[PDB]
């Protein structure tokens, strides 16, 4: 009793709730900036560890603390549901990244650090010095065998 | 009939008998029949719900 089963959940509009758009460009929210995509440890056919929401530095590293956050990358080659870039870079390759920095409305329940671990308080205030807004007020969802 | 080589019989007919067979799931008609074309199925779900509005 096993059977191939596949599953999506969420979308890319629920991180970046809200976003100023700017007549003169609609771009200069981001940032694009170069990532390393597979580990130089990992061989080739492996799945990538980065997700949507994960907060990253200017250098292209990963955030691992509040000190070093500038970003949340939210690029779409990493959007839920893809799943088809396995195999396709080799280890130590370097590809670029769209990152978003300033003129947001971020949740704050997706964003993660590296290993996962959710945004501090202090790194808070990190994103807020680009001009963003953390906002936590998220009515959520419920599903089958919830009341209401 | 006839017993042995000389003698005769009289002969009285035929039993018969076959067990029984249950009906009774079959006959609520529980099953839907979809005739396929080959030898695997797909299926798809879908759900959405509600949340907790809170206040500002």
């Amino acid at each position: 009793a096993k059977a191939h089963v596949a599953t999506l959940e969420g979308n890319y509009s629920d991180i970046v709730l809200g976003r100023v758009v700017a007549f003169g460009d609609t771009g200069w929210n981001f940032k694009e900036v170069d990532m390393t995509f597979i580990a130089d440890d990992a061989d080739a056919d492996s799945k990538t560890t980065l997700f949507a929401g994960v907060l990253v530095g200017e250098d292209g590293t990963p955030a691992t603390a509040a000190a070093g956050v500038f970003g949340v990358l939210v690029d779409r080659k990493v959007l839920p549901g893809v799943d088809h870039y396995i195999g396709v870079f080799e280890p130590g390759e370097k590809v670029p990244m769209v990152l978003a920095v300033r003129g947001l409305t971020l949740n704050q329940l997706k964003l993660k650090y590296a290993d996962g671990t959710a945004i501090d308080a202090a790194g808070i205030q990190a994103l807020e010095a680009q001009g963003n807004q953390v906002t936590d007020k998220i009515v959520g969802t419920q599903f089958i065998g919830s009341v209401l | 009939m006839q017993n042995g080589d000389f003698q005769i019989l009289d002969y009285t007919g035929l039993i018969s008998t076959m067990p029984r067979v249950d009906t009774l799931l079959q006959s609520m008609n529980l099953f839907t029949e979809h005739f396929g074309r080959t030898t695997v199925a797909r299926i798809e779900r879908l759900d959405d719900g509600a949340g907790d509005i809170k206040a500002v």
